[PDB]
């Protein structure tokens, strides 16, 4: 620790004369200091090896210090001449974060293939290592493996393929209603525009209709309750069966007419808890909203042992409606 | 006329062309006479919904504007003559109008500053030109000199 | 030919008792000039035809659906005539101040000004630009999204076989609507409103409008290497594909 002070104090005294200096003056100096930052690397190398296993902590401590340095060593040499990287980077025989920027900021696309010829994972670095940041869109194209898939996929003219990630992409979303909606209408134009046989295009277009229609439930949903509960127009997550019915009942929702409880009844298909203890919060609601002509639309709407009763009352229509829906149904 | 002349007449053209978009299609029709039978609240759901099928009209646009100037709305009148003035450049007229109301309303937006502009040079140094620049420096007394 | 068929409606506007006929045969002219993109011929039809047509008129079969067309028609022109002005208007930026390496020191104010004024016109170029597109745009989604049955698609049902009109109005959607969907998105990709470029993917699959069905296998491919283009310069911004933030 003062061993080690001592050269990296005359690494940035070296760094600071060959800023005046004559050419080839300031080129030996800088083989000198990759010779020694060379031999400090070796040594931190030399004694990880030398510890290993139990008391850990203090073992993935010390590679974070020397990681903190074989990045200062580089940063340092990235003025420099990059024909030492190729050096100090075999010499640090990884160190790839640095040996990677000095391939990128050149044309040496030939670098990177010969750096991820001679390696070992190098490969899934080098992508990670793309994304954490024209050639670059070559190298775009094989980093656009991974969810970016369907852009490479339209790009290839693989179509059918754009449209299997496009609609798995769409389910998974649950972050964002707007970007879930965009997603299966790419699918699905993706689709349309591939090559499927009428028969298996026939059942991508159905499968999806089926999407659509679970979809369109939160889409419609009434103008004013969404400025009532504050919500986000497009910037909302997607909202779930329970979320549904529930806000399409809720007293926020004030001009609800047979058409929301219809959906809020046609969203019970959507669940995967209690499903007609629902049954009747919504059908109760369904009469409260009524001021004892509602109850009286949905139940014309419907076409019914479905409804409960005596339950229910836990009353001198219900009953009276609830006899001509004795002769309706029959 | 009355209110059983022009809601009778519903019933005339409702008896000659029933489908959803022709009987939206006459509301620009409808809302023709009820403008001078004296109904604005009833006028402009009829004119609006002509709007609903005929959106690329601009004396439609027009004429909803005009009908939010006689109910002094103004963010709701300068709109429609926007969508009138953008369908239609020929429509000088509306251009001092929408600049007109901008300088009336609220200076404090660019906006206003903009369609003053534009007046301007559709009407060169006209005598309602001036009267806007006064207005828009209304909202000092050093500065009304110069 | 033209002036055959552009001056046989003088004739019939000429008599208001056959205004119902001058439409529908206006219609007829103009959905063949539609189909050539003749927009100057169209509308020289089109202003022959008294503004106040539909008032007097007031419903047949056939003057139901005449009327929607003809309305139809002014909101595909007016998605052009909103077009070429934007369009001529993306083409007159205000260009750099020129430079004059090794000035004197005349000429370094001279450009000092030139370079202070320019930095005002490309604002403004901005401001006229953003209310094109703001105009521009409403008017390709007013025949893009016809309101009660989309774009030349009749209400009425129950006129008497007319082949030639019929299939005149699936064509005229088949050349004019892809033709404008590809407008629109380069209108949203030439403003940078890249994450509503995406969206246009919602619009014409929509179920709602069925205007994917309009569309060739092509154009539906050529519409996807559009998106992915807007897509790119919303990557270069840091976003998904789709514009909205990486969390």
């Amino acid at each position: 620790r003062t061993v080690i002070i001592r050269q990296h104090e005359i690494v940035l005294k070296v760094a600071y004369p060959q800023a005046d200096s004559n050419l080839r003056n300031i080129v030996t100096e800088q083989l000198v200091a990759l010779i020694d930052c060379f031999l400090d690397g070796y040594v931190s190398q030399l004694k990880s090896v030398d510890k290993s296993s139990n008391r850990e902590r203090y073992d993935n401590l010390e590679m974070e210090y020397l990681q903190k340095r074989s990045d200062l060593l580089s940063p340092l040499l990235s003025l420099g001449q990059y024909l030492w990287a190729a050096s100090l980077a075999e010499k640090y025989c990884d160190f790839d974060i640095l040996v990677q920027m000095c391939e990128q900021t050149d044309n040496q696309s030939r670098l990177q293939r010969y750096m991820t010829q001679f390696a070992d994972q190098n490969f899934s670095d080098f992508l990670f290592r793309w994304y954490l940041e024209q050639h670059g869109q070559l190298a775009n194209f094989l980093q656009a493996h991974e969810h970016l898939s369907w852009l490479h996929e339209i790009n290839s003219q693989e179509l059918e393929k754009a449209h299997a990630t496009l609609l798995g992409l769409a389910n998974m979303e649950t972050r964002y209603f707007a970007k879930k909606k965009t997603l299966l209408g790419l699918s699905k134009l993706a689709a349309l525009a591939s090559d499927f046989s009428e028969d298996m295009l026939q059942e991508k277009i159905e499968e999806m209709a089926e999407q659509e229609r679970f979809l369109l439930h939160q889409e419609t949903l009434p103008e004013q309750l969404l400025a009532e509960k504050q919500l986000n127009l497009s910037a909302m997550p997607v909202l779930t069966a329970p979320q549904l019915i529930g806000l399409y009942i809720c007293e926020e929702n004030r001009r609800a007419n047979e058409y929301d409880f219809k959906k809020a009844l046609d969203l019970l298909e959507y669940i995967d808890i209690n499903i007609n203890d629902l049954k009747l919060e919504i059908l109760c609601k369904a009469l409260q909203r009524d001021n004892w002509v509602s109850k009286d639309s949905i139940f014309v709407k419907i076409l019914l042992p479905e409804v409960k009763d005596l339950l229910q009352a836990d009353e001198f229509v219900l009953k009276a409606n609830y006899e001509y829906y004795v002769q309706g149904q029959i | 006329r009355s209110k059983a002349d022009v809601e009778r007449y519903i019933a005339s053209v409702q008896g000659s062309t029933p489908s959803p978009r022709q009987k939206s299609m006459k509301g620009f029709y409808f809302a023709k006479l009820y403008y001078e039978a004296k109904e604005y609240d009833l006028a402009k759901k009829y004119i609006c919904t002509y709007i609903n099928v005929q959106e690329r009209d601009p004396k439609a646009h027009r004429f909803l504007g005009l009908l939010y100037e006689l109910e002094e709305n103004t963010d709701k009148a300068v709109e429609c003559y926007r969508r009138s003035v953008e369908l239609n450049p020929t429509q000088k007229d509306l251009v001092l109008k929408i600049a007109e109301l901008l300088c009336k309303n609220d200076v404090t937006d660019g906006r206003a500053k903009y369609w003053l502009e534009r007046a301007a040079k559709l009407f060169p140094g006209s005598p309602a030109i001036y009267k806007l620049k006064e207005q828009l420096l209304d909202c000092g007394w050093n500065k009304l000199f110069d | 030919e033209d002036r055959l068929k552009i001056d046989v409606i003088d004739w019939l506007v000429f008599d208001p008792a056959q205004r119902a006929e001058a439409l529908k045969q206006g219609n007829a002219i103009m959905r063949k000039f539609l189909a050539s993109k003749k927009h100057e011929a169209a509308k020289e039809v089109f202003v022959k035809i008294p503004q106040d047509s539909i008032a007097e008129i007031y419903l047949p079969a056939e003057d139901d659906n005449a009327i929607r067309e003809h309305l139809c028609i002014r909101a595909y022109l007016e998605a052009h005539e909103t077009f070429n002005e934007w369009f001529k208007h993306m083409n007159s930026v205000p260009q750099k101040p020129a430079l004059i390496p090794q000035p004197t020191f005349t000429e370094k104010v001279a450009h000092e000004h030139k370079e202070k004024k320019y930095e005002m016109d490309f604002g403004i170029w901005k401001g006229h630009l953003d209310a094109l597109t703001a105009d521009v745009k409403e008017k390709m989604y007013n025949v893009l999204l016809f309101v009660d049955g989309g774009w030349m698609v009749d209400v009425r049902e129950d006129a008497k076989e007319d082949h030639e009109r019929t299939h005149q109005m699936v064509l005229l959607r088949k050349l004019c609507l892809p033709m404008l969907c590809f407008l629109l998105h380069t209108i949203l990709h030439s403003t940078g409103q890249y994450q509503e470029c995406l969206q246009l993917a919602d619009m014409v699959s929509s179920e709602r409008h069925k205007l994917y069905l309009v569309f060739s296998k092509e154009e539906l491919r050529k519409l996807l290497q559009k998106l992915r283009e807007s897509s790119l310069m919303l990557l270069d911004q840091g976003l998904d594909p789709l514009g909205y933030e990486i969390q």
